[PDB]
RNA sequence: AGUAGUAACAAGAG
RNA sequence: UAUACCUCUGCUUCUGC
RNA sequence: AAUC
C-alpha cells in the first residue's frame, strides 16, 4: 500500500515552512489557480521556436525518475543528455538523439491493454480496412452546410453524464453524489472497468480516451448524400465541389440510420417521377436499381418495418405489404382509420410568438407505442379525443402521454409553451416546429399537465384513471384512460387505392422536405443527376443543351415542336414549382418561336429558355402568354433565371463569348451568329414584343409587366433591359 | 522579346475566382522593431484629436486630464468624429428591442445565471495580463495569484469563497483601502556548511517583504493599460499599437462581453460569435433573403464596407449607457455589476511602452530614455517626428510617465458589444420614409451594407443617410477603403462572395507548416490541416497528396529524422540508421524514428501510431509505448487533445501518447534575472499540487471543489486510506500504528 | 431622435459618391515611370536567374556539406585555384582586398583535409561580419546629461523607377529546363480511386513545375536557409563557411550535386527573432555585371576564369555581397516549399471545374488536348503591345513564380501593396461584370496603394504589370460592352 | 558595413 | 579593482480582445 | 424522420 509513503512525504512537505503555509492558506477551489502558476510565458511563434530549438544541443526536458537515469549520458560519441537540470521538470535536459536511443536500445515496457485502451482509434482503422470503394464520378455537386457528428460514439451522453460515468470507471471514491446516470449505464461501467483493468497507462490518458468515445463532437461541415458519422470522418474523400466518390465503410451499420436514408431515396424518386408521364413506370425503373450504401431499396423497404408515405407508395409500386407507420422520435404509430391532410397555419404559442406549423385536419385513429407502454390514440383538428393506454413504468407512461399531447396539436398544449425556447437555428435556418415542441415538453412537463385540465375517472370494471404523479387516481387528465386490456393496388399517378375505391395514400401527401440522407444514396442506372438538387439539375441540363446545340439549334428551324420536349428536360421541370411550370413554358415557347419565325435570333437567350419548353403551355384568357422578369425555381431565394439580365445561375459575357452556369465557365465562342454583334435583346425579352427605337421620354417611365401585358397590339413602351440600357418596344 | 505578365490571368479568370493569387502568404509577415512609445503616443494624440471639441475636465479621483465627446457638437467635416449622441444610440437600441423582443432581459438573465456559476479560476485563461503589483505583463495564472495573495494582506478573502462575485466585490472595495500592501521579494545571504576549504558557502535565500502604496497610486495602477506593438499583422505597411489590461478589469469585461455575446448570437445581421462553416452558411442564407426581398424592376446594391479609427472613436460612456438599457428588467446588483467595466475604460490610463533610445553616431553610444524621463531632456534632442508627438502629449501626460486616455477603446476588448452597436445601425433601415431600404452584416470594424431601392441615384442617397446615421453612433465609415457595386459579389472579413463564397486557399496556407508542439502531435496536426482544407478550403486530391509530401519534407528537416535507409548525416541520424538495420518491421517505424511515410488521402484521420501498430516489432512498440518512460512525464486534459493555432483559437487533434509526445526545456533567461525567486515559488506549488494529485487522482481530470483548506482535504483522504487498508488487510499493525502516529502530528 | 439630429447636422458631412468609369482608373505609381530616379537594384538574398551551378555527378546519396563542395571544386579546379583577383565591379562601401581574402579563406577551408568548417576571426572577416559594430549601453543619467546624444531621424525606403531585370527574372524563372530539383518524398500507396486521380494529376502538375528554373531557385533557397539556421543556433560564437548546395537530377536520371557559390555566416547570438546575423555571399555567375550596372550596386564582382557552356566560351564571375537574415526569415525559408500548393491548388481548381463541365478527368485534356477537347490556353503576356496565348503548363508556372517572388521579396511594402491593390482589382472586376460600381473617395484609396511602392522590385514591377493589364482590360471592355444592346 | 525601414540588431549579463 | 582568454544566457520588461 |  502507498498510504504510508504519502503521509511520510506529507511529513517531508510540512517540514518546509513555505510549503506548510501554502497547504494551510490555499483552498481546494484555488488548487486550479496554483497548478497553473509558473515562469513559462506562452510561445507566440511555436513553428519558429521549435525549428530554432531543434538546432541546439539539449532542447528536450526530462522527468526526474529512475527511467530517466537509465538513459546514458553519451552513446558512440553522441551526447544524449546533460547533467544540467531543467527549471520546470527538475530533470536532466537532453537531445532528440535520446528519444531515438530509447526507442532503439531502451527498456521494453508493457503493451498489454493498449488496444482496448485506444479502442476508439482502432475502429477507425477497422472502418477503413474492412471498407470498400466504388466509382469516381466528375460532375457538379451542391454541398450543404449542416451540423454533424464528426466521430461515431459508443454511447452518446451530455458533458456531465459522460463525466460522471468516467468518474465511476476510473475514480470511484471521488465521484461524490450519485445521479440517475449511475444506474442507467451500469452495464457500460462494468464493461469498461473490466476492459481497462490490466493496463498500466495513466488515468488522465484513460479519461481522455473515454471522453472521445462518449462525449459528442458536433460541428458544421459541407455535406451531400452522407450525414452519418462513419461517413463524416471520411468526408474529405467522399465529395468535392466538382466530383463524387462512392464509399462503403466496414463493421456494422445502424437500423435507424438505414431508415432516415431510405425515406429520402423514395421521396426523390416520387419527386422526380411526377412530371414525366407514366409516373409508376419511371419510379419502378429507378426503384429497381437504387442503392442505400450496399443494400438495394427493394431489400431495405422489405426488411425495415418503418418508413413514411413515400416509402409506402414505393413499397406498393414495387410490391409487398405497406406499413402505415409514423415515427415521432420516441413515439411509434400505426394507422387504424381516418385520413389526415396537412395545412400550414400561423399558430400563437404560450410565450407570445407566432410560428407557422403544418396542422393536421380531420378525425383519426392511431395505435401508439413508447418502449414498454402501449395504447390507442384518437384525435380531431387541434384536439386529443381519446387515449386508452396500458399500465407500465412511470417514465414510459408519462412520456407517452406527453408524446400524444404534442402530436394531437391541441390548443391546450400550445397555450403552455412558456419559457422562451424557439425553433430558429443560430445559422439562420428553421428547425422542425413539431419536434422542438417534443423536446421542450419532455423535460418541462409541469406547464403541460396544468394547462390541460382534469376530469372524472372512468368507473367501468376494466377502466381506471391516473393523475399528474402517474398513480391510480380519481382526478384523471381530461381525455386520458388507463385500461387493463391490451391488399392494395396503385394508379398510374402514384395513389394507393383500396379494393372498394377509397384512396389510402396519395402522391400529394408525401412531404416536400428534400433533406440530407444518412448513407450513400446511389442510382445504379444512368442519368443519376435527375435525382439531384436545383443547382445540380439546372447545370447538368444547360451542359446537355450546349452539348447538343448544333443539333438542337438546327432542328428548331425545321421541325416546329419536335424537340421542345426531351428526356433531359423532364428532370429540369421537376425543380420548377409546378404551380407555374406551364406559365413559364408558355412564355418560353412564345419567345423562342419569335426568334424562329422572325429574323431576330439570340443563341444565349435560346439556350437559357430551351429547357423551360417541356411542360404543356398555359396561356392567358387573351391568348398571349404570361410575361416574366425571373423564372423562380424550387428552394432558396438565390435560385432563379433572369430574362432581361444575368442571374446567379445563368449569365453571359459577350466580350469573351463565355457563359457562367452556377459558377462554371462555358465557352460559346465559335458557336454564335455574326449578326448578333450589335443586335438588341428587347426582341427576345417579352413574348410578341419587338424594338422600334431607343427610349422616347414622351412615352413616360419604364412600364411594368402588368402594364405591358395590358397594352393593345401596336402600342409603344419603355423597357429597361439590364441596368443602364433603355429600349423602346412595340407590341 | 516576350514580356510575361501575371495579371494577364485575370483576362481568363475573374478576380474573385483566383483571389488566392493576390495573397502573398508564402512570404514573411511584417514585424515591429524596438520601442512602441511613438506608436502608442500617436494613438493617444489621434484619440484626443477626435474628441478635443467636446467637454474637457479634470478627474478629482485620479487627478488626470479627461475629455468627453458624448452628447457633443456634431461634425462639419468628414474627419473621424467621436461625438456620438446618446439619444440616437438609445433610439437605435429601442428599435432593436422592438425588432427582437424579449431578447435583452433574456440575455441579461442568461449572463446573470452564468455569473453565479462562474468560478475565480476563469481568470487564468487570459494569456499575458498586466500585474499591478510588479508593473509587468505576466502570465494570467500568476498575475491572478499575486493579486489574491496581496488582497489577503489587506483583509480581502473573496477568492476563498470560490465564486467570482465576491472576488469582483473585493476589487471594487480594494479601491477604498487607503494603503494597499503587497509582496516584493528580496535576497538574504546565509552561510550553509560545506566541504569548501573554508567550511561553508553563501546562498542567497529569497524572502518576501511587505511593501505599501497610496490609495491614488493603487487606483491609477488598477486603471492602467500596458501598451505594446502589433507583431506579425498581415496586409499593412505601417505598424500599430495594442494594449493589455489589468486583472481588476478582466473580471468585469467577461460578463459584459458574455451579455453582448448572448445578444449577438440571436441577431440575424452579425458574423459573431458564429464562425467557420456556421458563419459561411449564416451569411450565405441571409444574402439570398436580402437579395430576393428587393423590389422587381428596381436595384439592389451591395456596399463592400469597412470602418476607420473604429477603436479610437467609440467612447466608453456610450458602452455604459448600452448596458443600462440592456439590463433594464434585471436586478439592481447586476445592473451595477455590468456598469463597472465601462466605468473603468472611461477613466483608463495608458502606459507608454518602453521609451525612446537616444544615440551619438560619433561616440557609438546608446541609451533608452524611459517614459517618466521623456521631458527630462530638451525637445530639440528628439527627431522632428517625435518632437511633434511629445508637444501634443503635454496636456494628457502624467508626471509618473503615462497618459490619461478617457475617450476611445485602447485594444478594444469589447468586440461583441461594439458589434451590437453596428447591428443597431443596420436595424434602422430607413430615414424619413424615403424609397430605399438597407440591411447588412457586422463583425466589429467590418460591415457589409445592402441597399434595395428604385434606382441607383436613390441607393447612394440612402448610403449617405446610413453614413450620417453612423456618425451619430461614433462609427466612422472608411470613405477610402469602402466601395459599392450592384449586388452579386462583395467582400467581408476576407471572405469573397461572387454568387457564392469562393475558395481562398492562401488564407489557411501558413498553417500547413510544422506546428511546434512535438513529433507525435505535429504529425497528427499536419495530416489534420490537410484533411480539413480538402473539405472546406477546396484543395483537390493532387495538391492534397503534394501537401502530404511537403509536410513530411519540412517535418524530416525540422525534427532531423530522415529515412533510416537514406544516408543523410546527423547526430540523431547516426542512431536512426542503427534502428533501421536493427529492426525487421521497418515499415512499422514512425517517420520521427526515420520510418517510411505511410500516409495518403484516405487515412489522414488516423494517427500514425495506430496505423503502424500492427507492423511494429514487440521490442520497438514496447519501448515506443513504454508506460513509465521519462519523455512525456506528466500530462493534462487540455495538453493531450488541444493545441493552439493562429484571437488565438485552440484546435484539437488525436494522437497516441508515447515517447515522441515530449516536452522542451524552460527558457533559462530567467536564471540571470532577478525573477529567480519565482522559480522556487513555482516548485513550491508544484510540490503541493503533485502531492494533492497523489491523494486525489481525479484532480487531473475533474476540477476539485471546496472552500475548506487544501491540507484538511489531504489529511481526511489519507486518514481513511490508512484505516480501510488496515481493516482490509493491505496494511499491517506495524505500518498502521506508524501512519496513525504521523497523522496525529499534522 | 436620429431624424432630429440628421436634420440639424451639417450638409458638409457625406460619403460624396461617384460612379466608377474606366477613364477614372488612372495608372498606379507615377514615380515608377520617372527616369530621374535610380532603377530598383537587385536585393534578393541569393541569386536566381544569374546563378551558375558547378555540377559534380555523384552516387546520389548524401554526404557532408564540406565534402560535396570540396569535390565540386576538385572537378572545377581551374576556378578553385584562381588566386589572382581580376576585379570587375565594386559596391561603394566595400573592401576589395578583404572580400577577396575572405573568398580565398573560404575556398582553402573547404579544400582542406580538416573536419571543421570554421573560419578564423581575421581582420577581414571581422569587417565582413561587422564585429563590434553594436553601440554601447550606458546609464540613462549619463545620456540625459550628454548633449551630443540625440534621437536620430528614421531611415525611409528610397524611391526607385522600373527596372527590366525583374521582367527578365519573371521571364527566365517561368521557363523550362532539363533538370529537376525538388526533394518530394514518398507517400502511402493508392487504393482509393480519388488517390489514382490525384496521382495522375501530380504527374502533370508537379512535374510541370519540377522541370522549371523557379523550382531550382526555390529548392536552393530552402536548403541554404535550413543549414543557415542550423549553424546559427549550434555554432553561435564561431564564424562558419556554408556552401550553396542543391542536388539536381536530369532527364537520364543522374544525380548532379550542384554548387551556386559559398557563403560565410557571422556571429549568431540571436536573442530576439528579428536580431540579424550578417552573412557574406560569394556566388558563381555567367552574367557580366557591366551589362546591367544598375542591377548590381549592392554587389562587388570579380572575374575568376571561364567555362565552355557548350561550344562557345562563357566568362565566369564571382558576385560578392555582405548580406543578412534573421530567425523569422530563415524559418520562412524552410517553409518555402509551400509555394507549390498555392499555385497548384489554383490550377487544380480549373481542372476540377473543367472536369465537371465535360464529366471526365480533364487533366490530360488541359495540358495536351485529347481526341474530344483541345488544350486549355491562357493569356500569358505581351509581345510589342499585343497579346500572347500561353499553354496550361506555362500558365501554371507563371503563378508559381509569383508565389516564390512573394517569398523572395516578402515584406511590409508587398503586404500593404497587395492588400490595397486588391480593392482596386475588385472595382475593375465590377466594371468587367457591368455591376455598376460606385466609389466614395478614390484618390484616398489610390493614396493607400501608391505609398507602398518605394524600393521593393516585385512591388515596382507589379505596379507596371498592373498598368499594362489595366490598359488591355480598359480597351477591351470600354469598346465592346459600351455599345451592344442599343 | 550590412540587415533593415518610421527603430532596431550588428551579442548581453555577473 | 581583482577573479573573468572565466561563468551564465538565445521568446522570459514589453507581443492583447 | 429533426433535436442535443
Amino acid at each position: 500500500g502507498m498510504t504510508l509513503a504519502k503521509i511520510e512525504l506529507l511529513k517531508q512537505l510540512l517540514r518546509d515552512n513555505e510549503a506548510k503555509t501554502v497547504l494551510k492558506q490555499t483552498t481546494v477551489d484555488q488548487y486550479n489557480i496554483i497548478r497553473k502558476f509558473n515562469t513559462s510565458r506562452i510561445e507566440k511563434n511555436p513553428s519558429l521556436r521549435m525549428k530554432w530549438a531543434m538546432c541546439s544541443n539539449f532542447p528536450l526536458a526530462l522527468t526526474k525518475g529512475d527511467m530517466a537515469n537509465r538513459i546514458p549520458l553519451e552513446y558512440k560519441g553522441i551526447q544524449l543528455k546533460t547533467n544540467a537540470e531543467d527549471i520546470g521538470t527538475k530533470g536532466q535536459m537532453c537531445s532528440i538523439a535520446a528519444v531515438t536511443w530509447w526507442n532503439t536500445y531502451g527498456p521494453i515496457g508493457d503493451t498489454e491493454g493498449f488496444e482496448r485502451v485506444y479502442e476508439s482509434f482502432f475502429l477507425r482503422k477497422m472502418r477503413l480496412d474492412n471498407a470498400t470503394w466504388g466509382r469516381i464520378t466528375f460532375g457538379p455537386v451542391e454541398r450543404v452546410r449542416k451540423r454533424v457528428l464528426l466521430n461515431p460514439l459508443t454511447k452518446e451522453m451530455p458533458p456531465d453524464e459522460a463525466s460522471n460515468v468516467i468518474m465511476e470507471i476510473l475514480f470511484p471514491k471521488e465521484a461524490g453524489i450519485p445521479r440517475e446516470s449511475t444506474w442507467i449505464h451500469r452495464e457500460l461501467i462494468k464493461e469498461k472497468r473490466e476492459k481497462l483493468k490490466g493496463t498500466m497507462i495513466t488515468p488522465i490518458v484513460l479519461a481522455y480516451m473515454l471522453e472521445r468515445e462518449l462525449v459528442a463532437r458536433r460541428r458544421f461541415l459541407p455535406v451531400a448524400g452522407a450525414t452519418s458519422a462513419e461517413f463524416i470522418e471520411m468526408l474529405h474523400c467522399l465529395q468535392g465541389e466538382n466530383w463524387r466518390q462512392i464509399y462503403h465503410p466496414g463493421g456494422n451499420k445502424l437500423t435507424e440510420s438505414r431508415s432516415q436514408s431510405m425515406i429520402v431515396a423514395c421521396r426523390k424518386i416520387i419527386r422526380r417521377s411526377i412530371v414525366a408521364s407514366n409516373p409508376l413506370e419511371l419510379a419502378v425503373e429507378i426503384a429497381n436499381k437504387t442503392v442505400i450504401d450496399t443494400e438495394p431499396l427493394k431489400s431495405c423497404l422489405a426488411a425495415i418495418d418503418g418508413g413514411d408515405v413515400a416509402c409506402d407508395i414505393i413499397r406498393a409500386a414495387l410490391g409487398l405489404k405497406i406499413r402505415q407507420r409514423q415515427r415521432f422520435g420516441r413515439l411509434e404509430l400505426k394507422r387504424i382509420s381516418g385520413r389526415g391532410f396537412k395545412n400550414d397555419e400561423e399558430i400563437l404559442i404560450g410565450n407570445g410568438t407566432i410560428q407557422k406549423i403544418g396542422i393536421w385536419d380531420g378525425e383519426e385513429e392511431f395505435h401508439v407505442r413508447c418502449g414498454e407502454c402501449r395504447g390507442i390514440l384518437k384525435k380531431s383538428k387541434m384536439k386529443l379525443e381519446k387515449l386508452l393506454i396500458n399500465s407500465a413504468k412511470k417514465e414510459d407512461m408519462r412520456d407517452l402521454i406527453i408524446l400524444c399531447m404534442v402530436f394531437s396539436q391541441d390548443t391546450r398544449m400550445f397555450q403552455g409553451v412558456r419559457g422562451e425556447i424557439n425553433f430558429l437555428n443560430r445559422a439562420g435556418q428553421l428547425l422542425s416546429p413539431m419536434y422542438q415542441l417534443q423536446r421542450y415538453f419532455l423535460n418541462r412537463s409541469n406547464d403541460l399537465f396544468d394547462q390541460w385540465g382534469y376530469e372524472e375517472s372512468p368507473k367501468a370494471s376494466e377502466l381506471h384513471g391516473i393523475n399528474e404523479s402517474m398513480n391510480a387516481s380519481d382526478y384523471t387528465l381530461k381525455g386520458v384512460v388507463v385500461t387493463r386490456n391490451v391488399k392494395v393496388s396503385i394508379t398510374k399517378n402514384l395513389s394507393l387505392i383500396k379494393r372498394t375505391g377509397e384512396v389510402i395514400m396519395g402522391a400529394n401527401d408525401v412531404s416536400e422536405l428534400e433533406s440530407q440522407a444518412q448513407l450513400m444514396i446511389t442510382y445504379d442506372t444512368p442519368k443519376m443527376w435527375e435525382m439531384g438538387t436545383t443547382k445540380e439539375l439546372v447545370q447538368n441540363t444547360y451542359q446537355w443543351v450546349l452539348k447538343n446545340l448544333v443539333t438542337l439549334k438546327a432542328q428548331f428551324l425545321l421541325g416546329k415542336e419536335d424537340m421542345f420536349q426531351w428526356d433531359a428536360f423532364e428532370a429540369f421541370e421537376s425543380i420548377i414549382p409546378q404551380k407555374m411550370a406551364g406559365q413559364y413554358s408558355g412564355f418560353a415557347r412564345a419567345v423562342l418561336k419569335q426568334m424562329r419565325d422572325q429574323e431576330v435570333m439570340k443563341t444565349d437567350q435560346f439556350i437559357k429558355l430551351l429547357p423551360f419548353c417541356f411542360s404543356p403551355p398555359k396561356l392567358r384568357s387573351n391568348g398571349e402568354p404570361y410575361q416574366f422578369l425571373k423564372l423562380v425555381l424550387k428552394g432558396g431565394g438565390e435560385n432563379f433565371i433572369e430574362v432581361r439580365k444575368g442571374s446567379p445561375l445563368f449569365s453571359y459575357n459577350p466580350q469573351t463569348e463565355v457563359l457562367t452556369i452556377c459558377g462554371r465557365m462555358m465557352s460559346l465562342k465559335g458557336k454564335i451568329e455574326d449578326e448578333e454583334r450589335n443586335r438588341s435583346m428587347g426582341n427576345a425579352v417579352l413574348a410578341g414584343f419587338l424594338v422600334s427605337g431607343k427610349y422616347d421620354p414622351d412615352l413616360g417611365d419604364f412600364k411594368t409587366i402588368e402594364e405591358l401585358e395590358k397594352l393593345k397590339p401596336g402600342e409603344k413602351a419603355n423597357i429597361l433591359l439590364y441596368q443602364g440600357k433603355p429600349v423602346k418596344v412595340v407590341k | 522579346g516576350m514580356n510575361i505578365n501575371p495579371y494577364f490571368l485575370f483576362i481568363d479568370v475573374p478576380i474573385q475566382a483566383a483571389i488566392s493569387t493576390t495573397f502573398p502568404y508564402t512570404g514573411v509577415p511584417p514585424y515591429s522593431h524596438g520601442t512602441g512609445t511613438g506608436y502608442t503616443i500617436d494613438t493617444v494624440i489621434r484619440t484626443h484629436e477626435y474628441s478635443n471639441k467636446g467637454k474637457q475636465y479634470i478627474s478629482d479621483v485620479t487627478g488626470c486630464t479627461m475629455v468627453d465627446p458624448t452628447n457633443g457638437p456634431l461634425p462639419e467635416d468628414n474627419e473621424p468624429s467621436a461625438y456620438a449622441q446618446l439619444d440616437c444610440v438609445l433610439e437605435a437600441l429601442d428599435r432593436m428591442d422592438e425588432e427582437h423582443p424579449g431578447l435583452f432581459q433574456a440575455a441579461s438573465q442568461n449572463a446573470m445565471e452564468t455569473l453565479m456559476v462562474t468560478t475565480v479560476d476563469k481568470l487564468t485563461q487570459g494569456r499575458q495580463t498586466f500585474d499591478w503589483t510588479v508593473c509587468r505583463n505576466q502570465p494570467a495564472a500568476t498575475a491572478l495569484n499575486t493579486t489574491i495573495t496581496s488582497f489577503r494582506l489587506n483583509d480581502l478573502n473573496g477568492a476563498d469563497k470560490g465564486g467570482l462575485i465576491p472576488f469582483c466585490q473585493d476589487i471594487i472595495d480594494s479601491l477604498d483601502r487607503p494603503e494597499m500592501t503587497f509582496f516584493s521579494v528580496k535576497n538574504i545571504k546565509k552561510k550553509l556548511p560545506a566541504k569548501n576549504r573554508k567550511g561553508f558557502l553563501i546562498k542567497r535565500i529569497p524572502m518576501k517583504v511587505k511593501d505599501k502604496i497610496t490609495k491614488v497610486e493603487y487606483i491609477k495602477r488598477a486603471l492602467s493599460l500596458n501598451t505594446m506593438t502589433k507583431d506579425a499583422e498581415r496586409g499593412k505597411l505601417k505598424r500599430r499599437a495594442i494594449a493589455t489590461a489589468g486583472i481588476q478589469i478582466r473580471g468585469f469585461v467577461l460578463v459584459v462581453e458574455n451579455l453582448a455575446k448572448n445578444i449577438c448570437e440571436n441577431l440575424e445581421q452579425s458574423g459573431l460569435p458564429v464562425g467557420g462553416n456556421e458563419k459561411k452558411a449564416k451569411l450565405s442564407n441571409a444574402v439570398a433573403k436580402m437579395l430576393s426581398n428587393c423590389p422587381p424592376g428596381g436595384i439592389s446594391m451591395t456596399v463592400t464596407g469597412d470602418n476607420t479609427k473604429w477603436n479610437e472613436c467609440l467612447n466608453p460612456r456610450i458602452f455604459l449607457a448600452m448596458t443600462e438599457r440592456i439590463t433594464r428588467d434585471s436586478p439592481i446588483w447586476f445592473r451595477d455589476f455590468c456598469s463597472i467595466a465601462p466605468v473603468l475604460f472611461s477613466n483608463k490610463i495608458a502606459r507608454l511602452g518602453k521609451g525612446f533610445m537616444i544615440t551619438s553616431k560619433t561616440k557609438r553610444l546608446k541609451a533608452q530614455i524611459p517614459c517618466p524621463d521623456l521631458f527630462s531632456i530638451p525637445l530639440e534632442r528628439y527627431n522632428e517626428e517625435t518632437r511633434a508627438k511629445l508637444k501634443k502629449l503635454k496636456p494628457f501626460f502624467n508626471e509618473e510617465g503615462t497618459a490619461s486616455l478617457s475617450p476611445g477603446m485602447m485594444m478594444g476588448m469589447f468586440n461583441m458589444l461594439s458589434t451590437v452597436l453596428g447591428v443597431a445601425a443596420l436595424g434602422i433601415k430607413n430615414i424619413g420614409n424615403k424609397e430605399y431600404l438597407w440591411d447588412g452584416l457586422q463583425s466589429s470594424d467590418d460591415f457589409a451594407l445592402f441597399v434595395n431601392a428604385k434606382d441607383e441615384e436613390t441607393c447612394m442617397e440612402g448610403i449617405n443617410d446610413f453614413y450620417r446615421t453612423c456618425k451619430l453612433l461614433g462609427i466612422n465609415m472608411s470613405k477610402k477603403k469602402s466601395y459599392c457595386n450592384e449586388t452579386g459579389m462583395f467582400e467581408f472579413t476576407s471572405m469573397f462572395y461572387r454568387d457564392g463564397f469562393v475558395s481562398n486557399f492562401a488564407m489557411e496556407l501558413p498553417s500547413f507548416g510544422v506546428a511546434g508542439v512535438n513529433e507525435s502531435a505535429d504529425m497528427a496536426i499536419g495530416m489534420t490541416i490537410i484533411k480539413n482544407n480538402m473539405i472546406n478550403n477546396g484543395m483537390g486530391p493532387a495538391t492534397a497528396q503534394t501537401a502530404i509530401q511537403l509536410f513530411i519534407a519540412d517535418y524530416r528537416y525540422t525534427y532531423k529524422c530522415h529515412r533510416g535507409d537514406s544516408k543523410v548525416e546527423g547526430k540523431r541520424m547516426k542512431i536512426i540508421k542503427e534502428l533501421w538495420e536493427n529492426t525487421k518491421g521497418r515499415d512499422g517505424l514512425l517517420v520521427a524514428d526515420g520510418g517510411p511515410n505511410i500516409y495518403n488521402l484516405r487515412n489522414l484521420h488516423i494517427p500514425e501510431i495506430v496505423l503502424k501498430y500492427n507492423l511494429m516489432d514487440p521490442e520497438y512498440k514496447g519501448r515506443l509505448l513504454h508506460p513509465q518512460n521519462p519523455f512525456v512525464g506528466h500530462l493534462s486534459i487540455e495538453g493531450i487533445k488541444e493545441a493552439d493555432i493562429t484571437p488565438v483559437k485552440k484546435m484539437d487533434y488525436d494522437a497516441v501518447s508515447g515517447t515522441h509526445s515530449w516536452r522542451t526545456k524552460r527558457n533559462r533567461s530567467i536564471l540571470n534575472t532577478d525573477q529567480r525567486n519565482m522559480i522556487l515559488e513555482e516548485q513550491c506549488y508544484a510540490k503541493c499540487c503533485n502531492l494533492f494529485e497523489a491523494c486525489f487522482n481525479s484532480a487531473s481530470y475533474r476540477k476539485p471543489v471546496g472552500q475548506h483548506s487544501m491540507l484538511e482535504a489531504m489529511a481526511h483522504r489519507l486518514r481513511m486510506d490508512a484505516r480501510l487498508d488496515y481493516e482490509s488487510g493491505r496494511m499491517s499493525k506495524d505500518d498502521f500504528e506508524k501512519a496513525m502516529a504521523h497523522l496525529g502530528e499534522i | 431622435a436620429i431624424e432630429r439630429n440628421l436634420a440639424r447636422m451639417s450638409p458638409l458631412v457625406s460619403v460624396t459618391p461617384k460612379k466608377l468609369t474606366w477613364e477614372d482608373l488612372r495608372p498606379i505609381g507615377p514615380h515608377i515611370y520617372n527616369h530621374e530616379l535610380p532603377e530598383v537594384p537587385y536585393n534578393a538574398f541569393l541569386l536566381m536567374s544569374d546563378e551558375l551551378g558547378l555540377a559534380n555527378m555523384t552516387e546520389g546519396k548524401s554526404k557532408k556539406p564540406k565534402t560535396l563542395a570540396k569535390e565540386c571544386l576538385e572537378k572545377y579546379s581551374t576556378l578553385r585555384d584562381q588566386t589572382d583577383p581580376i576585379l570587375i565591379m565594386k559596391s561603394e562601401k566595400a573592401n576589395e582586398n578583404f572580400l577577396w581574402k575572405l573568398w580565398r579563406d573560404c575556398v582553402n577551408t573547404i579544400s582542406n583535409e580538416e573536419m571543421s568548417n570554421e573560419l578564423q576571426k581575421t581582420n577581414y572577416a571581422k569587417w565582413a561580419t561587422g564585429d563590434g559594430l553594436t553601440y554601447q549601453k550606458i546609464m540613462k543619467e549619463v545620456a540625459i546629461d550628454d548633449e551630443t546624444m540625440c534621437q536620430e531621424e528614421p531611415k525611409i525606403p528610397n524611391k526607385c523607377r522600373v527596372a527590366a531585370w525583374v521582367q527578365t527574372e519573371m521571364n527566365l524563372l517561368s521557363t523550362l529546363t532539363s533538370k529537376r530539383a525538388l526533394d518530394l518524398p514518398e507517400i502511402g500507396p493508392d487504393v482509393a480511386p480519388v488517390e489514382h486521380v490525384g496521382s495522375e494529376r501530380r504527374k502533370y502538375f508537379v512535374n510541370e513545375i519540377n522541370y522549371c528554373k523557379a523550382s531550382t531557385v526555390m529548392m536552393k533557397y530552402v536548403l541554404f536557409h535550413t543549414s543557415l539556421l542550423n549553424e546559427s543556433n549550434a555554432s553561435m560564437g564561431k564564424y562558419k563557411v556554408i556552401p550553396i548546395t542543391n542536388r539536381v537530377v536530369n532527364e537520364k536520371g543522374e544525380s548532379f550535386d550542384m554548387l551556386y557559390g559559398l557563403a560565410v555566416k557571422g556571429q549568431s547570438h540571436l536573442r530576439g527573432d528579428t536580431d540579424v546575423v550578417t552573412v557574406v555571399t560569394f556566388e558563381f555567375s555567367s552574367t557580366d555585371p557591366r551589362v546591367d550596372s544598375g542591377k548590381w550596386p549592392k554587389y562587388t564582382v570579380f572575374r575568376i576564369g571561364s567555362l565552355f557552356v557548350s561550344g562557345r566560351e562563357k566568362s565566369v564571375y564571382l558576385y560578392c555581397r555582405v548580406n543578412g537574415t534573421n530567425k523569422i526569415q530563415m524559418k520562412w525559408g524552410m517553409e518555402a516549399r509551400r509555394c507549390l500548393l498555392q499555385s497548384m491548388q489554383q490550377m487544380e481548381a480549373i481542372v476540377e471545374q473543367e472536369s465537371s463541365i465535360q464529366g471526365y478527368d480533364m487533366t490530360k485534356a488541359c495540358f495536351k488536348g485529347d481526341r474530344v477537347n483541345s488544350p486549355k490556353t491562357f493569356s500569358i503576356g505581351t509581345q510589342e503591345g499585343k497579346l500572347v496565348k500561353g499553354s496550361f503548363g506555362k500558365a501554371l508556372r507563371v503563378i508559381f513564380t509569383k508565389c516564390l517572388m512573394h517569398y523572395v521579396f516578402g515584406n511590409a511594402q508587398l503586404e500593404g501593396f497587395s492588400a490595397e491593390s486588391r480593392r482596386l482589382l475588385l472595382l475593375i472586376q465590377a466594371l468587367k461584370d457591368r455591376k455598376g460600381p460606385w466609389v466614395f473617395d478614390l484618390e484616398g484609396m489610390y493614396s493607400g496603394i501608391e505609398e507602398c511602392i518605394s524600393n521593393n522590385p516585385w512591388v515596382i514591377q507589379s505596379a507596371y504589370w498592373f498598368n499594362e493589364w489595366l490598359g488591355f482590360e480598359k480597351e477591351g471592355s470600354k469598346v465592346l460592352e459600351s455599345v451592344d444592346e442599343i
